[PDB]
């Protein structure tokens, strides 16, 4: 059974330098073709570098040739792609994949890693700013109501947000991140709620943040 | 001349399909990687008057680093004795061959 | 750069996806499926070969300058983007994949519900005012949102975001953030979010008065 586990994604600065690592194992790295694939967030795949490592044949998508550089360790079974003088469009999940044999990549990918996320940004590592969305006083008098946590500015993807520690989830939407023109990320998490149990039952926002190592439990009420 | 560097590479490839022994295979491949590098330095009819900068020359090029490099692959595995190996590799020169029919003629 | 198109089908749908090359494709293309958050994964392999523990409701067939991913009926772990791998010409990169396409449930049309927030008074200590409007629970996804404050049509001011299809119901929920400065918060008074979308006979507004 073949498998990819990478390692090496993380942040890093515009011109900065990093190196992705694809583990191989149950095959010989030696006798294959790997490949770096790449995804910016929300958009499609985009194939960027291969290498054969037993013949040394090298081949780079035209938006990082001369920037990327492809290799493999055979003792340590790993494939690499150094990536120097970085740019915010190198911002991508990374992915590793491998054909069926060494040279039928043409006819597909069959094995791919995890991924890794490499994010590009002269932005330091914050944790965020979480503030409360209060429901309307004036809702449906028996209907339902809605009520939210506004968690701002921070960075790096991801925060996490659930509701009452996991007691809630019905109803909860937490929406995708936005990146404010600053740098930093921002987004929020709404649930709706019985209009009666506003008076009586107590709603908490739980954040969680563990690139910065920030948790903020919030308290909404009207 | 470049429809004789096509000439080698389609015959020798027959060659290795067809081959008894790995001298074969190999010097095989041997000929086809000259014609190979051979045919990249030649400009086809449909480029005939296009600059060496141009970017149809420098696809030209591109497309026979590929055939070359398949071919260096199929030559690797043969000198290692993956000699069934360099064999299959060699099939897909008929991929990229039937995309450069497409493109130049 | 490119973002996956998109096509809205039932279960039991056939579906049809095309890519184009620029020659005669000839063989040597393949179809991957992505889920979000996952790799993608091998479904056909060189144009029609069906890879191990693909269903046979997937196939892919090749004709003249196009080839076709088809999924003869859709099940409901079907929805999913997908992508084709170019064949490749001379000259070209060694691998280039297409565009990508994403597979979502058609549903009834349901209007949202709509909710305003005002700042908080923590954040407003800080600078800053955050209004929030929330589209709950809506199909389809295309819905406007046209913010006024005082009156005064909004834009370049502010920002949204849509949830994925939910799980349950198939709808879509959407967040636009208005932001000012505290200084321009205080400036007015009536705060305004009107929503259109297909499910409103006539538009909706949701508002607060500063105080």
């Amino acid at each position: 059974e073949v498998q990819l586990v990478e390692s090496g994604g993380g942040l890093v600065q515009p011109g900065g330098s990093l190196r992705l690592s694809c583990a191989a194992s149950g095959f010989n790295i030696y006798y294959s073709s790997m490949h770096w694939v790449r995804q910016a967030p929300g958009k499609g795949l985009e194939w960027v570098a291969s290498i054969s490592p037993y013949s040394g044949s090298t081949y780079y998508a035209d938006s990082v040739k001369g920037r990327f550089t492809i290799s493999a360790d055979t003792s340590k079974n790993t494939a690499y792609l150094q990536m120097n003088s970085l740019r915010a469009e190198d911002t991508a999940v990374y992915y590793c994949a491998r054909p069926w044999y060494p040279w039928s990549y043409w006819s597909g990918l069959d094995y791919w890693g995890q991924g890794t996320l490499v994010t590009v940004s002269s932005a330091s590592t914050k944790g965020p700013s979480v503030f409360p969305l209060a429901p309307s006083s004036k809702s449906t008098s028996g209907g339902t109501a809605a009520l939210g946590c506004l968690v701002k500015d921070y960075f790096p993807e991801p925060v996490t947000v659930s509701w009452n520690s996991g007691a809630l989830t019905s109803g909860v939407h937490t929406f995708p991140a936005v990146l404010q023109s600053s740098g930093l990320y921002s987004l929020s998490s709404v649930v709706t709620v019985p209009s009666s149990s506003l008076g009586t039952q107590t709603y908490i926002c739980n954040v969680n943040h563990k690139p910065s190592n920030t948790k903020v439990d919030k308290k909404v009420e009207p | 001349d470049l429809e004789d560097n096509w000439e080698t590479l389609n015959d020798n490839l027959k060659v290795i399909e067809k081959a008894d022994n790995a001298a074969q295979v190999k010097d095989a491949l041997t000929k086809m990687r000259a014609a190979a590098l051979d045919a990249q330095k030649a400009t086809p009819p449909k480029l005939e008057d296009k600059s060496p900068d141009s970017p149809e020359m420098k696809d030209f090029r591109h497309g026979f680093d590929i055939l070359v490099g398949q071919i260096d692959d199929a030559l690797k595995l043969a000198n290692e004795g993956k000699v069934k190996e360099a064999q299959a590799a060699a099939e897909q020169l008929k991929t990229t061959r039937n995309a450069y029919i497409q493109k130049y003629l | 750069t490119q973002s996956p198109s998109s096509l809205s089908a039932s279960v039991g749908d056939r579906v049809t996806i095309t890519c184009r090359a620029s020659q005669s494709v000839s063989s040597a293309v393949a179809w991957y499926q992505q889920k979000p958050g996952k790799a993608p994964k091998l479904l056909i392999y060189s144009a029609s070969s069906l890879y191990s523990g693909v269903p046979s409701r997937f196939s892919g067939s090749r004709s003249g300058t196009d080839f076709t991913l088809t999924i003869s009926s859709l099940q409901p772990e079907d929805f999913a983007t997908y992508y084709c791998q170019q064949p490749w010409s001379w000259g070209s990169a060694l691998i280039t994949f297409g565009q990508g396409t994403k597979v979502e449930i058609k549903r009834t049309v349901a209007a949202p519900s709509v909710f305003i927030f005002p700042p908080s008074d923590s954040q407003l200590k800080s600078g800053t005012a955050s209004v929030v409007c929330l589209l709950n629970n809506f199909y389809p996804r295309e819905a406007k949102v046209q913010w006024k404050v005082d009156n005064a049509l909004q834009s370049g001011n502010s920002q949204e975001s849509v949830t994925e299809q939910d799980s349950k119901d198939s709808t879509y929920s959407l967040s636009s953030t208005l932001t000012l400065s505290k200084a321009d918060y205080e400036k007015h008074k009536v705060y305004a979010c009107e929503v259109t979308h297909q499910g409103l006979s006539s538009p909706v507004t949701k508002s607060f008065n500063r105080g």
